[PDB]
């Protein structure tokens, strides 16, 4: 048995923190709340490979 | 008959005296303290009630609204000095406006 | 359910009638007056107790109440209350 | 041509309406849940009735309107109308806190 | 192990500064007036 | 009920409160300062309130308890619990 | 070195100093402050560390171990 | 007679320097004098009230410290 | 060449001197004369003790210095160094008068 | 006395006598004067320690009331406890506004 | 004449904590005023709370909650702990 943490919502901004791949600050926004998260550069590469933009859930 | 009637005092001298006796104030109480206390409370209550009734009647009312009480104590500078920290229930605030904001 | 409670309804009502037999009373204002008279009473009483405590006098008399009123009530009401109470004391003692 | 009042005209009439009225300006349920949650941390299993809440409400808004009034006095002393942070800071400092 | 996603508050967080923190407990106060005025005036 | 309740006081409530206080122009930072001072006043009152309640061996805080908690601070609220 | 950590402060580069960092590790017998010379600052910022947890620091290897 | 003016202006500037203020306006001195008059009158009211209550022709330290304590300034030290 | 200090620089050093000193700034004779004048226009043929005068002047200088930092804070709020009448009036109004 | 065996400096007997003659209540408890004397020990020890520390910091064996006033002032606990209390001939704290420099 | 003070009591308290520095006469008056001031404050508060529970007896718990409420949290808790320890040792 294990517990998992799940984040979802509408994207408001993509701000890279930039030798090395910098982290990215994401503006995940749901209908009942809003918060900003810092992502691992591997996750940054993965999300940029999804070709997402502002306003994409 | 009670001493209040023969002294023409509305407030109870006996009740004030017994409150003083069990009010842990002094083991020895003279007979002048209760009558003096009843007289001063009667005067203060009469003045307050008259002012409150004036504040009620100037507002087209025959009953003393607590707001009327608030105005009644507030216009008098002396009553304001007497109670500079009390909060009166359902009183609101004086209709004071500043002259600087007026266009 | 309830044994007994003490209120100043009677004397307040006769005060209102002898000064204005035309104005009604609201219950909230009545509680406000009850609190006001209670406050004034206990203030004066504790002041008189400590006042007997100043000069190490074990007796509390009308003089102590008089000077307490003069000290806590401002000059106008002080003189008014002490005059009324003193006159009351003289006629009450004259009644004997 | 829609009819729009110039800014500040309605402010005087809200002030006039509120100064003649003495009703509570805070919604009951938010205040009571605020009181419950702040009493939670001190000690659990609280109990509040219909009374014992309006007293807190009234004391609170009386204190707040007094604070707003002397904040207005301080702002007027600053030769301006709009209130600001330092106004309530020095009002609190001067009043005895 | 390492947390890939961390909650970050924009106005609070700053990569420039990293700060973390945890008979009667009373701090030490210097009562020397000369020291206090030296600190104030320098 | 037990989390994130301080923001229960709303912007129109503060606007009405200031209008009662006589202010016609409200800044953009006043709201959470007045919220913080309101919270401070509440905790200061409620601490003595619960002290009175528990020392009286009572499971509920009543209007008398708070009114004579305010009495000791000079507030001496009139009306309820006269 | 190891023990409960109670204080960690880290500052950005200024002309006066490239990196200033002070941390306080308290043990049952001891509680003192060390000076962080850049590299250990980067190592400590690599993973989130909160005061009040038992950690072990290997000076030679320069790695961080949380106990 | 006209002994209120005994408080000289340089004295007022001295208590101002106690408060850490550099410049002082002209009206400040007489306004402070009026505030002085009011404050001493208010204190002496209750002071002499207790004094005549104590059937004494001369004031006492305990009298004035207790009278001020009634107001709520809590003077400490002399006449404690 | 003459050695004249810039205006206000002597103010800092006199502030430093007066802050470390607990002595009273009022001469005994004018204070006693004022108190005796209050007695004279207050009640005829009054006597004063050697004591009951230190409390007077002590409470006065405490009140005066307190009101002085209140008015100093009010003045510095007004974005100016020089005090004025509105500063002291606002301080008196906010303190509880 | 009972104070000596209870580790008390101020006497419980005098406190109990004062409570009996203080016009508070006709009934006075037994452990209440002991508790009150203990708490008075507490505050007296705190204030004396603070005054002594203030005197030592000024390198003076004598304890001027300025030392005691500072002992009140730096510990905000005492200023909250004693806000309206004035200390005789204690002076004022060295406070200067930053903008005034 | 005879007059009562806490001179020797706080004197040997000071000697207990620090038998190297003295306290002056005006310091004696300051300390005396401080002690009887808090004494009467706690006394009247305790009288008020004891009489308010419709009881005419004051016990250790009444003054205990009095000192708990007047003093801030740290002083309140420390004083309560030391007082209850002293009273339990006494009885």
């Amino acid at each position: 048995k294990e517990t998992k943490e799940v984040y979802e919502g509408e994207v408001t901004e993509l701000t890279p923190e930039d030798k090395t791949i910098s982290h990215v600050i994401v503006g995940l926004k749901s209908a009942k709340g809003t918060k900003t998260l810092r992502l691992d550069p591997t996750i940054y590469e993965s999300i940029q490979r999804e070709k997402v933009s502002i306003g994409d859930v | 008959q009670s001493r209040s009637a023969k002294a023409g005092l509305t407030f109870p001298v006996g009740r004030v005296h017994r409150l003083l006796r069990r009010g842990n104030y002094a083991q020895r109480i003279g007979s002048g303290a209760p009558v003096y206390l009843t007289a001063v409370l009667e005067y203060l209550a009469a003045e307050i009630l008259e002012l409150a009734g004036n504040a009620a009647r100037d507002n087209k009312k025959t009953r003393i609204i607590p707001r009327h009480l608030q105005l009644a104590i507030r216009n008098d500078d002396e009553l304001n000095k007497l109670l500079g920290n009390v909060t009166i229930a359902q009183g609101g605030v004086l209709p004071n406006i500043h002259q600087n904001l007026l266009p | 359910s309830k044994a007994r409670k003490e209120t100043y309804s009677s004397y307040i009502y006769k005060v209102l009638k002898q000064t204005h037999p035309d104005t009604g009373i609201s219950q909230k204002s009545m509680s406000i007056l009850n609190s006001f008279v209670n406050d004034i009473f206990e203030r004066i009483a504790t002041e008189a107790s400590k006042l007997a405590a100043y000069n190490k006098k074990s007796t509390i008399s009308a003089r102590e109440i008089q000077t307490a009123v003069r000290l806590i009530l401002p000059g106008e009401l002080a003189k008014h209350a002490v005059s009324e109470g003193t006159r009351a004391v003289t006629k009450y003692s004259s009644s004997t | 041509k829609p009819h729009r009042y110039k800014p500040g005209t309605v402010a005087l009439r809200e002030i006039r309406r509120f100064q003649k009225s003495t009703e509570l300006l805070i919604r009951k349920l938010p205040f009571q849940r605020l009181v419950r949650e702040i009493a939670q941390d001190f000690k659990t299993d609280l109990r509040f009735q219909s009374s014992a809440i309006g007293a807190l409400q009234e004391s609170v808004e009386a204190y707040l309107v007094s604070l707003f009034e002397d904040t207005n006095l301080a702002a007027i002393h600053a030769k301006r109308v709009t209130i600001q942070k330092k106004e309530i800071k020095l009002a609190r400092r001067l009043r005895g806190e | 192990m390492k947390a890939l996603v961390e909650e970050i508050d924009k106005k609070t967080y700053n990569p420039d500064i990293y700060f973390t923190s945890l008979s009667r407990p009373v701090k030490r106060i210097n009562y020397s007036l000369a020291d206090l005025e030296a600190r104030l005036y320098t | 009920i037990l989390r994130d309740n301080i923001q229960g006081i709303t912007k129109p409530a503060i606007r009405r409160l200031a209008r009662r206080g006589g202010v016609k122009r409200i800044s953009g930072l006043i709201y959470e300062e007045v919220r913080a001072v309101l919270k401070s006043f509440l905790e200061s009152v409620i601490r003595d309130s619960v002290t009175y309640t528990e020392h009286a061996k009572r499971k509920t805080v009543t209007s008398l308890d708070v009114v004579y908690a305010l009495k000791r601070q000079g507030r001496t609220l009139y009306g309820f619990g006269g | 070195i190891e023990g409960e950590v109670v204080e960690i402060q880290i500052d950005r580069s200024i002309t006066g100093g490239h990196k200033q960092g002070k941390l306080t590790i308290k043990t049952t017998d001891m509680e003192t402050i060390y000076e962080l010379g850049n590299k250990m600052i980067d190592g400590l910022t690599k993973e989130k560390v909160l005061a009040g947890d038992v950690i072990s620091i290997d000076k030679a290897s320069g790695k961080i171990t949380k106990l």
